[PDB]
């Protein structure tokens, strides 16, 4: 993993990111693609960010944590870029994806608690 | 590498002010 895809998910919190990933993309609450989650980000509709930490050149996606901050929505990397593009529906790499918001979904509820894993992280 | 290391650092910082379910007690 690139020491910049901070924070990182272990493999139990990546699976758990990753079926919220699944069940987003079910809900038809998910965008895929670094320049889509920067675009949810600027509409005040991300609820969550997830990140690849083996998409190279890494710096390409710096922008995204800082945006993120500015936006108050949470973020995080998981390992595999493979994997995140698997759980977002697609047979291709995804190295950024954002979970965006719908009042009438379990979906806000699960971040809420995967926020606290991952501040337990830090 | 320390550039990488201060980066992680501030990250930190900024994720418990600006997106913690905690972050008024981390303020």
């Amino acid at each position: 993993p690139n020491p910049k895809a901070f924070p990182l998910a272990d493999a139990a919190l990546t699976q758990q990111i990753l079926d919220v990933v699944q069940q987003a993309a079910n809900l038809r609450q998910l965008k895929k693609g670094a320049n889509e989650a920067t675009k949810t980000l600027n509409r005040g509709i991300s609820e969550f960010i997830i990140m690849a930490a083996d998409c190279e050149p890494i710096e390409i996606l710096l922008h995204l944590p800082l945006l993120c901050e500015d936006k108050n929505v949470p973020y995080v990397f998981v390992p595999s870029r493979v994997a995140l593009g698997r759980a977002c529906g697609v047979s291709r790499p995804v190295i950024a994806a954002s979970i965006t918001t719908n009042d009438a979904s379990a979906i806000k509820t699960q971040i809420y608690a995967v926020k606290d894993k991952i501040e337990t992280l830090l | 590498d320390e550039d990488v290391k201060k980066w992680r650092e501030e990250r930190k910082k900024m994720w418990l002010l600006k997106i913690s379910n905690n972050k008024q007690k981390h303020m």
